[PDB]
């Protein structure tokens, strides 16, 4: 059973989404049948008499837990085991129960988290709950790490007291609520020094493994409740097994028959096809500045730089761009000569009308042309606004790959929702290596329903939501349909250059009805359905074809002279040779090029000395 | 409601609201948009 | 103290090294005061009344243990704790006690290895011991690994009945010798169910760490008696701490502040000076095929191949030359175009006569010239025979570096013993990165003790042993001393080209007293004491410097023509200039060449255009 | 004593010998030389 229903968790912090009944519905639709929250769990503005029972399934929050401004009288989190805390609230805490009361001082009353065993990182804040009961008696030093216990801030002010004490079969208090089942079970401050981590009792025969996070059911690494750092698919490892093992006997590096790549917090057999496989053995999103990606036998890798490295262009939401939430006119200058945006790309409607809260000027719609040199995006592309003047995504006409290593909402890797464009115009897009694609809500946009997106997707299980665009019959009846000479596979626009693949052949970036064989102005040949011009020194054949390749070596007949295998315009007269000896040739009867006489220094118009006079 | 500094803070036609208990400011995003300051569209549950 | 005395150990399996009392001294001179054996341990052929009390200090054998053909009544291995079985006797065993009986059925009687508690690999064997007491009762499934137990071949025959019963306090009546302390301490087949490795008792609060090999005192990882794989200088891990750790959140690598380089069975702060440093953080001896070694910032590393990797050469005793013991006439071709012997070079007297045992023909002395292309040796150089006609080590006239990674007898790196050479002649040797140097027994070899070897050594601690060569009185008498035209720095022979240095000037490789700037061979000029000839057309004089540089811009005068800065035998007639403009020069009384009017491109014999004849 | 198969098997003038108990052959190296078949000189303890 190596699967647990995961969700993404909210990051609104304090934000109310609509009304008191539209927020709850949006809360319910995310934390439903979820077992492992991959993000942050936030429970805000839950008015009285609402069934919050669906939270009895969450077993591990990988971020912080914020419970603020609620009024429901009972929040059942009876199966939460660990609050790891990879991101703090108020940049210090991991669990926080802030002002949580109704008008007449009533409000949140019980919070039975009786399975909460460890907060890996962070502190706790309990302020301004006047109706809370029994949570004032817990021993938070069994949960929080002693490294963080100096930051905690508890403030219990239940001036009502209309709630019973807890069963005497509980450690001097330490009760999460009412009854004998809802007290607290301690696993860190009872057992003896022989244990290095946590335990199951007081005997030294109970110490759990080092890598058990909450508790354990057995002394070995395959019995931890929740793993602490990694997970080797049945055990709580500390580092994924290396791919190569040192040999103390021969001073060399062997191979490991149980080596595995580290991907996130799991040890997998092989990396995902859209990640960078480092040499140590690890799936990463992008490797250090000393290297650069390199396609190799299908998988991605990166080798050391060749002298000076290239421009590493961070994307919105990584590195120096973590406070910026758009492509605002301040930071647009940094994407000046980029080719691969190693991150995301957001284009929000607050970049064009200007933000005041962060003192940024409006973005001139002409300043988007800086992106026309971007070719890869190792993430997602979220376009949420485009200048009303334009009619297609012109600044991305050179985009070629969207790796989808990090995705919007953890699901999508392309979002073109609610623009005013007529056609997409991404005519150079060839692959979306992961993540769904949503192109919907656009007022007057078609040509999007023709492309067979099952080709671009490079992973099984990719969907596409394309709804509420310009009607199918609405623009079909107005000539707005894919062009004539294009394969029915689709098109990104009406112009012949906008179609992916052609009906017959192509002249570079444009499709055509037939190559210029026999006739035409430039002679051409056909390979892989492409029309390439014959070397200029190919005599225009009005009968059959003209050439069978690019080079003058395939010319059926040379137009001027012929220097051996090649078709030349004029026989060589000054070309470097062996022993620093120059080279001079002449054209005989059949316009064939033959070498001069060893003595002829000023060249020769004929064979030997009888050819070059004074 | 919110002071003149916190103006244009909420992006998608949301209204800035001031919380007197925690002494902080928060948004009131309209139905459809999510995020700290109503910046993102909810792609999963609408177009 | 902190570090324990190591010894190298025998391996001459059943060979007797001379007389009964010459073999014992060899046994004594090797294992006296030793505490950790880095190899094997042969105790063969010890007659009785030979006090073997110097063995009570050995605490760990890193190979096998062979006790065969003794007659001594007691072998005091009372402190051996672990046999790491890194190589096997008879390809199956790591402890063999064979045929230890005398002629009249007497022989070995006491083998009190009461502290032996782990044999990490290989089986045991106990045959033909009709005098051994009390060892017929040990429980060999507490010591041998549970995997290697199908190979044990242990039979005891002690019909004499003169053995001893042992104290009742021994587990299941199993003792190592007559006494109360010789009870076998059990640590594996009495472990509680919870224990993974060893246990200091039966209660489940006693299990030792996973890495403890023999036993432990405490459940920590710094309490093991002897360790299993590595040793981090106060504890012992499974693998040396990685140099760069992974990050489950950011999906990137982080610099591990507690990283260590693995070097053998230890974790060191930095690799040794002459060891290749892989990016894994591990000191190796020669890195894999896909890479090629290269220096980088003082320390030796190895980067990926530019493509197909160059000719890699193995040395004797490794690779496919595992059992070949010299440079046979059969494996001499495999060194055809080598430039780095990854391994080591042995030259034994069997090579030049040919052994009919391994069907090897006699070598031809003139076939040694194949080695003239070797420019380094990453191991050691053992020269033990050499053709008689020769006078110097002629095949090694280009050797430059001996790395001394693997060494002979664990100590020596260069060895030229018992030849008939007259002078070494390693005139290009400039480095011995490790190991000592022994040049002795060469009956007539002068110049051996004129070098200052401390400039070749690249480490502190390297000694040197030159003895019993030709005495430095018959060298001076006959006149066998190096050229007076050298410096007191050193000399590899009598010719001037045999000195590590030159007192005045060095004409390339040899030494001369003066670079001729006044007469003789084409003039030269000193720079860092060399002599570099003038440009061919510079005219010499019985006067001041002819030229102070290589280029023709430095001849004081040239007896041929000149174009301003540079002299030319005949000023150019077609050299490429700027914008196809060929330069046209002609004769002049001032000897300087001027530009004609190119309007008659046939070369001008006079100024303007009337000069080109018609 | 050693059969014709094992001739010249001992390198440095050491006399081959046959061990009856173990049915194997071995050397009797002269003093100064070590190794399986008396191949190496003892560099450590003499010239």
């Amino acid at each position: 059973l190596e699967e647990k229903k995961v969700c993404q968790g909210t990051s609104n912090k304090l934000t109310q989404l609509g009304t008191f009944e539209d927020h709850f519905l949006s809360l319910q639709r995310m934390f439903n049948n979820c077992e492992v929250v991959l993000g942050n769990l936030e429970i805000t503005y839950v008015q009285r008499n609402y069934d919050l029972s669906f939270l009895k399934t969450i077993q591990e929050v990988a971020g912080y837990v914020l419970i603020a401004l609620n009024t429901v009288e009972r929040i059942p989190l009876e199966n939460l085991q660990i609050i790891r805390g990879n991101m703090y609230y108020e940049n210090s805490y991991a669990l926080a129960v802030l002002s949580n009361y109704d008008a007449n001082k009533t409000g949140l009353k019980e919070l039975p988290m009786r399975n909460l065993q460890e907060i890996l990182h962070g502190a706790v804040r309990f302020s301004n709950n006047p109706a809370l009961c029994n949570v004032e008696s817990i021993q938070w030093r069994d949960i929080v790490s002693s490294d963080f216990l100096s930051n905690m801030s508890m403030d219990f002010q239940n001036h009502l007291g209309s709630c019973q004490k807890c069963d005497p079969s509980c450690p001097n208090g330490s009760c999460w609520g009412a009854g004998e089942e809802n007290c607290q079970k301690l696993t860190k401050i009872i057992c003896a020094q022989q244990c290095s981590g946590r335990c199951r009792g007081k005997s030294p025969s109970d110490c759990c493994h080092n890598q058990c996070a909450a508790g354990c059911t057995g002394p070995r690494e395959s019995d931890c409740l929740v793993c602490r750092k990694f997970r080797n698919e049945a055990t709580c490892k500390d580092t994924c097994p290396p791919l190569m093992l040192y040999n103390p006997t021969t001073y060399q590096m062997d191979v490991n028959p149980e080596g595995k790549y580290s991907f996130g917090a799991t040890c997998v057999k092989k990396c995902p096809r859209n990640y960078v496989v480092t040499d140590h053995g690890s799936c990463v999103r992008a490797c250090g500045a000393d290297s650069y990606e390199m396609e190799e036998d299908g998988v991605r890798k990166c080798k050391k730089c060749e002298g000076p490295c290239r421009k590493v262009c961070n994307g919105i939401g990584i590195g120096e761009f973590k406070d910026s939430l758009s492509i605002n006119a301040t930071n647009i200058k940094h994407f000046k000569n980029c080719t691969s945006i190693s991150g995301d790309l957001h284009i929000l409607p607050v970049a064009f009308r200007g933000d005041s809260f962060t003192h940024t000027p409006p973005l001139d719609p002409q300043e988007l042309d800086i992106l026309k040199t971007v070719k890869e995006i190792t993430g997602f592309l979220l376009i949420q606004a485009w200048p009303e003047n334009r009619t297609d995504l012109h600044a991305f006409e050179n985009l070629e790959i969207i790796r989808g290593r990090t995705k919007q909402h953890g699901q999508f890797s392309l979002a073109v929702v609610s623009l005013n464009i007529t056609s997409l115009g991404l005519r150079s897009l060839k692959e979306i290596s992961d993540g769904d694609v949503i192109i919907s809500g656009n007022k007057n946009l078609c040509y999007a329903n023709t492309i067979n997106w099952k080709k671009l997707f490079g992973t099984s299980g990719q969907k596409t939501k394309i709804i509420s665009n310009r009607g199918e019959n609405s623009c079909k009846a107005t000539g707005q349909v894919c062009h004539a000479l294009c394969s029915p596979e689709g098109c990104w626009g009406p112009e012949p250059r906008d179609c992916v693949s052609c009906r017959n052949v192509s002249r570079g970036r444009e499709c055509v009805d037939k190559c210029n064989l026999l006739e035409g102005e430039p002679r051409e040949f056909v390979e892989n359905s492409e029309c390439i011009q014959c070397h200029p020194e190919c005599l225009p054949q009005a009968m059959n074809i003209t050439c069978t390749g690019r080079g003058p070596d395939n010319c059926i007949q040379c137009a001027h002279y012929i220097d051996g295998p090649h078709c030349v315009k004029t026989c060589p007269a000054g070309v470097m040779g062996e022993n620093n000896t120059l080279v001079w040739k002449y054209a005989d009867a059949g316009h064939v090029c033959h070498l001069c006489h060893p003595n002829c220094t000023y060249g020769c118009t004929g064979p030997g000395l009888e050819g070059c006079p004074t | 409601e919110c002071p003149l500094s916190h103006d244009g803070y909420c992006l998608h036609d949301g209204v800035c609201m001031y919380i007197e208990a925690l002494d902080k400011y928060a948004c009131n995003c309209v139905v459809g948009y999510i995020g700290e300051r109503c910046q993102y569209r909810d792609l999963k549950w609408w177009e």
